[PDB]
């Protein structure tokens, strides 16, 4: 799956 | 708990230790057990916490997401059958991320976020329950996603709300629950308008007050204006 | 054991989905549980079990050495005493680390070597078992670390006397073997000289020995033969 | 420390 920008690691 | 006989201060370097070792899970029962201490968390601590189970719910994550790609590819049609081993490995990964989550949502409930007064731990909590919410959500199929689901909203909702009162426009937690929100209402909730809407408002709100910071400051609030933009460029 | 219930075929499919999605714990107990069913193990099966613990005990091993450099910095001259939390936790992962080594020792023992006729797979086996008697060194100390050196030494020196009237000097296991064993003897028998010596003879008879090769062969063969010359390359 | 290459993964 595309995975968008979340916030901190991995 | 397994912690329970271990010094606060004892559990919390080890956290630190683990990290640098790259031993998440260790790092996450540590900083469990420090919570359970009943203690509230200094900024570090909470990061430290977030870090921990950030990585742990990654990896079940980044499994699951492998899993169920296997298992939606073998009901395809026109697939040999290779029986119930794929269901049932996914299940079990599948459980075991719920379990992590289960216990994230435990420590915030009992009673982390009940004692978090200020606006900076208040707000990091209630992010934090909306993002294992929606962990939960990206896998739920059943009589429970829509409640899932708008438990997730609920929390990050509230965290909206306080941050929009309490904290500038730039700050890096403001900034972090608004990205994961937007995430949330792209591909959770399928209001892809929402989650431009509040991406684009969020990224310029903070670079409106960009020229209040200090250098370091300006750093750690454009790191995530980034993440922002990243987003809106897939999603325009 | 905990996997006696699901079928062997189950749990070799399982140990297959687990490496897709780097679940390397539970790739390492499915290939326990199947090893335990009693069959030997085909040629895909020997190394389905090996990239498991060696993935989970590559883990072990480089959190180990992150934790040993900051207890040996904390124990130099000159340095503010933090108690014994960077010990405790060392000492933990180490005794993690010891539990894995002694698994993969015990399947060896009961009963996959005895059991192994061929060269390939006794070959196989004796190796790991030199590999997991090496990192048992790696952290050993105490009053049994000579003879876990020796438990090392004699494993692999069992499969190089197989391997050298079996297999041809291309032999990728036999090549794996002669470049793990040539590491044991540089740094965990600080013997450096036999580590070049073994080496040098080891690229160089498997260069003669390429020209009967398919290309397939020759990928395989050649890959190993790299790390033989990497390593040669720091130790000349 | 230094790690020199063994065979397989990690
Ligand atoms: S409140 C001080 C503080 C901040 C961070 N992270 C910032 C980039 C904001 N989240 C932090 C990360 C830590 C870690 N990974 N150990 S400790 C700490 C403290
Ligand atoms: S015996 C056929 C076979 C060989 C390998 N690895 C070769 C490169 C030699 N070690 C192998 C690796 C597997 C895995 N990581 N799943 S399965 C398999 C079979
Ligand atoms: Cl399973
Ligand atoms: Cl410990
Ligand atoms: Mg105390
Ligand atoms: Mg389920
Ligand atoms: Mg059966
Ligand atoms: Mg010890």
């Amino acid at each position: 799956k595309l995975m968008f920008k979340t916030e901190g690691p991995d | 708990g397994a912690m329970g006989s271990m010094e606060r201060a004892s559990l919390i370097q080890k956290a630190k230790l683990a990290e640098q070792a790259e031993r998440y899970e260790d790092m996450a029962a540590f900083m469990k057990g420090a919570v359970e201490k009943g203690e509230e968390l200094s900024c570090e601590e909470r990061n430290l916490l977030s870090v921990a189970y950030k990585n742990v719910v990654g990896g079940q994550r980044a499994a699951w997401r492998v899993l169920s790609s296997i298992e939606q590819k073998s009901n395809e049609e026109g697939s040999e059958e290779k029986g119930p081993e794929v269901r049932e490995y996914r299940e079990k990964v599948e459980t075991e991320l719920q379990g992590v989550c289960d216990t994230v949502l435990g420590l915030l409930d009992s009673h982390l976020i009940k004692e978090a007064g200020d606006a900076e731990s208040r707000v990091f909590y209630l992010k934090m329950k909306g993002d294992y919410y929606r962990y939960l959500a990206e896998v739920a199929t059943g009589d429970d996603k829509k409640r899932i689901i708008d438990s997730a909203r609920s929390a990050y909702q509230e965290a909206m709300d306080i941050s929009k009162k309490e904290m500038p426009p730039t700050n890096p937690i403001r900034l972090g629950l608004a990205l994961n929100f937007s995430v949330f209402h792209y591909e959770i909730a399928n209001s892809p308008e929402e989650a431009i809407s509040l991406a684009k408002t969020t990224f310029d709100e903070a670079m409106a007050d960009l020229h209040t910071l200090s250098e370091d400051s300006y750093k750690d609030s454009t790191l995530i204006m980034q993440l922002l933009r990243d987003n809106l460029t897939l999603w325009t």
